[PDB]
Parts: C-alpha cells; structure tokens; sequence
RNA sequence: CGUAAAGCGCACGCAGGCGGUUUGUUAAGUCAGAUGUGAAAUCCCCGGGCUCAACCUGGGAACUGCAUCUGAUACUGGCAAGCUUGAGUCUCGUAGAGGGGGGUAGAAUUCCAGGUGUAGCGGUGAAAUGCGUAGAGAUCUGGAGGAAUACCGGUGGCGAAGGCGGCCCCCUGGACGAAGACUGACGCUCAGGUGCGAAAGCGUGGGGAGCAAACAGGAUUAGAUACCCUGGUAGUCCACGCCGUAAACGAUGUCGACUUGGAGGUUGUGCCCUUGAGGCGUGGCUUCCGGAGCUAACGCGUUAAGUCGACCGCCUGGGGAGUA
RNA sequence: AGGAGGUAAAAAUGCCAAG
C-alpha cells in the first residue's frame, strides 16, 4: 500500500528507461529530490525539477546515449523490510567502482566514493550502476 | 510540406504504436503523418543515397504490392540499378550463393531459347524452356546484371517486405524503407514515414530516389 | 438504511456544524446508530449471512476509529463512549 | 510456488511486521572518533633460529565483539504541531439471479375420478421384464399434490468465496458515478482466534410429484455383482442443528505503484449542433487478441506469470503417506 | 454469419500377449 516511495522512484526510472519514455514524473519528496540530485550530478539523468506547492511533482528527464538506456541497472538495497547500514570501510563498490551507490550519511546523501573520502558511512540506498 | 499530392497518411485507425512520432489522428479514423517530420527524413536518405551512388554502389529497388511493381521496374531501369517487383524469393540475399546458380540458368536460357536451340528439339519441352524462362524473368529479372551483394536497399513497404528487411540487417546492408502507420520502423536504418499504397505516392518516392542516384555517377 | 433525516439528526449533534460530516465523533456515532438499528433485523431473520458481513464491517470500522480517537485525544474519547454507551 | 514439490476454500481481525507528506525537537537505531577490554598460544604479515623443511621464536596485524565517553543528524524510531494525494464520512443518482422473510402465477410430469374409445402400449442395437379386455395407451373434462422456473439469457450481471434465475411486497448488505463539503495517515498485511463455506452425509420433525444410490427383475456377455431396459427405498424439498470437505480452479495470497496497443461486452457521466439512431470525452467492471519483457517451454501479456515494494501461507526426490 | 436439421446421424458384444 505504497510503503516504500524510494523504491517507487527507482522503479519509475527503471520502467521509464525500459519503455523509452523521455521523462518521468512522480510525487515529490525531500528524500527523492535529494537522491535525484545525486543522479544529476553523476550523469545518470538530466534536468530534474519540482513543480507544485502543496502536492509537488518531481519530474526527471531520462538520459540515452545511443538507442539504449543509461541506467542499465538500478536496484534498491535497504528496503523497509530490511534496513542496511554500512561502516566506512565496507561501503560497497558497485560494478568495480564504475557505477555508484547512493549512501545516506549524516552529512546528507552522497555517492559511496564521496562518502569514503569524506570518511563516514551510513545507510546505503541504491545501486544505480 | 506538400511538394506533391497524396502522401499524407493512410491505412486505418489500427497502427503500429512504434510510429507514434509521425502521426496526427484525423477525423475519418485514419491516421495522417506529420509531413514536416518526414520531409527532413527522406532528404537525409537522399543525402546518403547519393553518397552510396557516388562510391559506385549497387542499390536494390524492392517492393511488390501488385500496384507499384510496374513503377519500381521503371525506377531502377531509368538509372543503372536493380530491382525486384514480383515475389521476393525468401533467401535471395543471405542464401545468395544458391540464387547465383539460378540466375545462371536464366542467363543460359536467354541464349538457349532466344538464339541457340529453341526449335532444334521437341516442341513440348521447347515450350517448357520458355515456360521456365518466363517464371525466371519475373523472379530474377532485375538481378541478372548483379553479381555481388547490393550496397543498399530501397523498400517501399516495410511490413509487406519484412523478409527482405530481415535479410538486409542480417548482413551489413543498410535500408531505406518507406514505412507506413501500420508497419514496423525498427528494422529500418533510414525510416521514411509516408504513404505506401498509392501510385502517385510511390512515383514521387521512386522518382526522387532514381533522380538522386543518377547524379551519383558524377 | 439510516434515512437522510436520521443522519441529519446525528451529524448536527456530534459535529461542529451541519457540513462537518466526516469527523471521528460523527462517524462513530453514525455507525452506532446503524449497528443498533440492525439488531432488530438479526434478532429476526438470523440467517442473513450476506447482510451480517456488512454489519461486521461496520463494527470493525467503528472499533478502528475509536482506537484512533483514544490515541489522539483521550478526553473526547471518554466523552464519546459514555455518550452512546460503548466499551464493554 | 499457473502446469515440475509448493498459494490456506474465502473473509474479518488481536499480537506482530511495515508505513504518505512538511517543519521543529530528541539522539534510541545509525555513523565518526577516542578510551577500557577482547588472556597467552594458534590463524595471517615482516623477520630470526634449528645444515633446509616441519618445528621453535621476536615484532606487528587481527580478534569482525562488548561497554562507556564526545561528536554528526541524512535516514529509521520517539515526541509535538501540521498538510492533503492514502483511507474514511455526507449529499444526489444509477445498475444488479447479493442475502433473509412472506405471498402468488402459468407450463408440464404423476396420481385420482369420470366421459369417449379399442387392442395394444411401453421399451430397445434388437429384445424381454412391465402395463393392457378387470379395458390400458390415445383423447377430453374435473380435482389433489409436490418440485422446478421455458422464452428472456448474453466468455451478460451480482457476491469475499461457496454461490445466486418466474413475478410481487417487506427487511437488508455491498459496489459505482457526478459535483462539492468534511475528518486528517485514521493505513496495508496478519500466526494464533473467530465467522462463512457446493454436493454427499448425520440428528429431530415435516413433506414426497419427478428423478434416483441401495435393491429387484429383464437383457447383453465366456462371465456382467456393470454400461442398457422396467420398477424402486434412502436421498433430492422444508424447518432447525451438525459436518467443514471439493479439480472449493483464473490449479495463479492480499495491497500499492509503474510499464506500447487493438477489437468488444456491460454500467455511469461530462460537453457539443439531442439538431436523428450521432460527435467528443471521462470513470467502474469485464471478454478476446497481441508488443516489449518474462518463462524450461506451453504460454502470461496494464485484470501480468512484466518491473518493484509490504506482509502472510507454503515447498525441499519418488513410493511408504496425507497413512500410523 | 449463427441457428436448426436431414433415407440419415451412429452407439449390440468385442478380453489377453508374458524377457
């Protein structure tokens, strides 16, 4: 009954990239707009924006290189039935480090590579390699 | 925009949903094509057709449809290209080494029953030599002056000639197909949205590509 | 059932005004009026198993709202259940 | 976990698990650092010694832990205040074999009585048993009964499932729609628990036309405890208890989100020229075909067996055995 | 196109074969 909105966000990106949709709209949230900024600064999406005041609408324009998606895989690792937290030294490297893992640290959400050089770990959200 | 008449869209409500980029739904339950979306499409194809012609390529003119066969013959014959207009033999590109054996029988019989032995034998099988020739001259008519594989294909209907299209991209040969609102554009390398089943439409299409290839010999 | 003027009597007793019709005090009272009304229906027929499933849906929905109300405002909860005679 | 073993028959629900959105706070989870500890030996690393090796040994790392302290505050939890999309209430309508009660209608079967009327009827692959001169069957009139609802009737409708068809009334449940108003996360799932649950069966009391286990007779047959025929009790029906199972099956748990299309059925509603059966939309339910994808394949395919999330049930070779 | 039939439409019996 919509108990994970974060996995609903990655599912819309996954199904949108599979269906060759040019853009994906979803109900916005403070956490969704945070991890969408991680994908935009890392190059998986383009040009996310929030339209609305009381019921805001997160809208992401997906990315294609040739006739293929950019996110080949976007998994959700800490689902609400099983939360996963990692220390600094066992933060995962996804697809040998050429695909990022969004980790929620106490200094905001960032990639795993950003969290290692910042020196702290946290709840890992998704493997968006 | 219309440089001509009937090329605007056709074939019914029912449609391939992969061609939603080139559609307006008209009021007679007949989809009509975005003509300013296809006008840059085929002049892009004419840009590449004149390049393949400029490196002295061989261009196939495939399309049967029982109503453009007579026109696609005169298309590749006004220029110096090749065509099929009757039933496209399934396999005549990927299995070309055994269709090469069949044109040689045609090129034999165009000397046997034409100038060589035509009445020098029994009269029944002499008609059989012409009976075999008349069903080879329509199936492998425009291909007897080939002897390699074509460098390109110009299809006039994609969903009616999917066998030719599937054989082309099974090799490295690019295609230039005139796809319609019911046909599939994914096999095509140079999608041209346009009417397929209209005799004034195709003579614009084959007339432009035969004009484009006859500047390729310069 | 629970005809239109009978609901009008309840919605004015328990709510802030007449258009206030969705509040927890209104809904609990409005279900209780229907539940008490159907006791005579099942003191009779008693084999109306299809209609009793609608009764148990009204019972369980009343209990969920009271359990919502006891968590939010225990003052209005104790004022409510004495006002209709509930909480066995 | 559709068909290989595997989704409870179906619901409602307590414990439990999980939980939309915004701000503040807390700092339990979480993270960082430190301190104490995590015996030595082993294991590992760099060395050293026995002529090498096994072996012995120095130093380090490790001992993934636990506790306290000091920080971090994104996420989860707590607490406080909200918000409206989730969920719910009201107003107004619509469709329906949804349920329970009580009436009543016509068609037919059987029986009963009578008129007419004459030798067969009935039955089968063919027969016979059976019925018939005590007058059947056929036909007509009159009656008594019980049970089921032709045509409508439709891969039509409704219901959680089992299921539910004449008509009429009384009582009653749910669904859906339009346009607004209201509550403000009240939600989802659910072990144990409770309720419902075809048919057969069981208990008590009725009722008994037609069918019909058992049973009997006739056939068939090598035999025929059968198929077929003629009869025929329990049962089928009613009331009230019980049983609690089914190939209870779309062999597919419930809930939510997302992801090309086509042709229909059915039931609402908006707008426009209802001008006329139209045109344009938009909801609910439903049937069929099929794309991507998935699948061992068959196939499924916006009502998924696709892509995901929450919770539950279940499976672990066949037989023995769903048995002791 | 679906519906209904039609001298007609069925239904007598008909077991077994071993490594």
């Amino acid at each position: 009954s919509m108990q994970d909105p974060i996995a609903d966000m990655l599912t819309r990106i996954r199904n949108g990239q599979a269906a060759n949709k040019a853009a994906v709209t979803m109900p916005s949230s403070k956490l969704k707009v945070a991890i969408a900024n991680v994908l935009k600064e890392e190059g998986f999406i383009e040009d996310f924006k929030v339209e609305g005041d009381t019921k805001p609408e997160l809208e992401l324009t997906l990315k294609y290189f040739q006739g293929k998606a950019v996110v080949e895989s976007i998994q959700r690792v800490s689902r609400p039935g099983l939360r996963i937290y990692k220390r600094k030294d066992e933060l995962p490297k996804v697809m040998a480090g050429l695909g990022i893992a969004v980790v929620s640290t106490s200094k905001g959400v960032m990639t795993d590579r950003a969290a290692r050089q910042a020196g702290l770990g946290g709840e890992i959200i998704c493997y968006v390699a | 925009m219309l440089k001509a008449g009937v090329h605007f869209g056709h074939q019914t409500r029912y449609w391939n949903p992969k061609m939603k980029p080139f559609i307006f739904g008209a009021r007679n339950k007949v989809h009509i094509i975005n003509l300013e979306k296809t006008v840059p499409m085929f002049n892009e194809a004419l840009a590449e057709l004149n390049k393949i012609a400029s490196r002295k390529g061989k261009i196939l003119f495939v399309g049967t449809k029982r109503a453009a066969s007579e026109a696609v013959k005169d298309a590749a014959l006004s220029c110096d290209q090749f065509f099929v207009n009757h039933r496209w033999l399934g396999g005549m590109l990927t299995n070309w080494k055994t269709v090469r054996q069949s044109i040689k029988r045609l090129k034999d019989l165009e000397t046997q029953s034409q100038d060589g032995t035509f009445d020098k034998l029994t009269k029944k099988e002499a008609l059989m030599r012409t009976r075999e020739l008349e069903k080879l001259e329509n199936s492998l008519g425009g291909i007897k002056d080939m002897g390699g594989l074509p460098d390109a294909l110009f299809v006039i209907d994609a969903d009616h000639e999917h066998i030719a299209i599937k054989e082309a991209n099974n090799l490295g040969i690019p295609v230039f197909a005139i796809v319609d609102t019911n046909s599939d554009p994914d096999g095509v390398d140079f999608v041209i949205p346009g009417n397929d089943d209209a005799i004034r439409a195709v003579t614009l299409y084959l007339g432009a590509v035969a004009a484009t290839v006859r500047e390729g010999r310069s | 059932s629970l005809s239109t003027e009978a609901t009008a009597k309840i919605v004015s007793e328990f709510g802030r005004d007449a258009n206030d019709t969705g509040s927890t005090e209104v809904q609990v009272a409005l279900l209780t009026a229907q539940i008490n009304h159907l006791q005579g229906h099942f003191a009779e027929h008693k084999k109306d198993h299809h209609s009793r499933r609608g009764l148990l849906r009204m019972v369980s929905q009343r209990r969920k709202l009271l359990d919502y109300l006891k968590r939010k405002d225990v003052a209005r909860y104790t004022q409510l259940i004495e006002r209709l005679g509930l909480r066995r």
